[PDB]
């Protein structure tokens, strides 16, 4: 299959047509994407086979062919980009400084983007290109808009 | 059953659009891994 680095859309033919039900990130001949998008479900890229090999729901993150790769962490301060992959609709950056959840575990970036939910997986990018995290897993505020989490994992 | 198809490299592109606030927000994480407005 196609192992090259970058950004890829996860479809499906399940349904009608050809579906986008969200991306991930190639790095390092590993495959990054959110566990809601493919539920830990095997993937096809072209005659190749990726099959997962780390995952946890309550992350909601997912590795498919290694371990998780991506180790990078937004500073507190800078603003990112969201590279956004919306269905049926070309790559496209959207810089932006991210807010913050605060839990009872610690504090967590987060990005006010409203985009459809075949997004989930779109990585968010740090000024230096390296990828901070994953766009798809967030809350809907008192107005109806949605605020995704900057969600990371860590590479062992 | 589900394929992946390449959409881009993963590069800063400068003079990107810039928008979106900064919310700071109080919120719970369950054991499902969704998140939760406490209030
Ligand atoms: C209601 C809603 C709306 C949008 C856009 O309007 C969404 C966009 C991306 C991802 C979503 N899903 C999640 O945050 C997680 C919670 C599960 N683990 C999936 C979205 N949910």
């Amino acid at each position: 299959g196609e192992t090259t680095d970058g950004v890829y859309r996860v479809m499906t033919r399940r349904l009608l047509g050809s579906t986008q039900v969200g991306v991930g990130v190639m790095q390092e001949g590993v495959f990054h994407t959110m566990w809601h998008v493919t539920k830990g479900a095997a993937l096809r890229s072209g005659e190749g086979r990726l099959d997962p090999y780390w995952g946890d729901v309550k992350q909601d993150l997912v590795s498919y062919c290694g371990p998780w790769k991506l180790d990078a962490a937004w500073d507190g301060l800078s603003e990112v980009q969201l590279l956004a992959v919306p269905p049926g609709e070309r790559a496209k950056n959207i810089q932006t400084l991210p807010g913050i959840f605060k839990t009872k575990d610690g504090d967590i970036g987060a990005v006010a983007l409203d985009y459809p939910a075949g997004t989930s997986g779109s990585p968010i990018l740090d000024k230096c290109g390296r990828v901070i995290g994953l766009y798809g897993n967030g809350v809907v505020i008192k107005n109806g808009s949605y605020v995704s989490a900057i969600t990371q994992g860590k590479r062992e | 059953d589900m394929y992946i198809e390449r959409a881009g490299d993963i590069t800063w592109e400068k003079d990107a659009e810039v928008t979106g606030n900064s919310p700071r927000l109080d919120v719970a994480l369950d054991e499902s891994g969704d998140f939760s407005l406490v209030e």
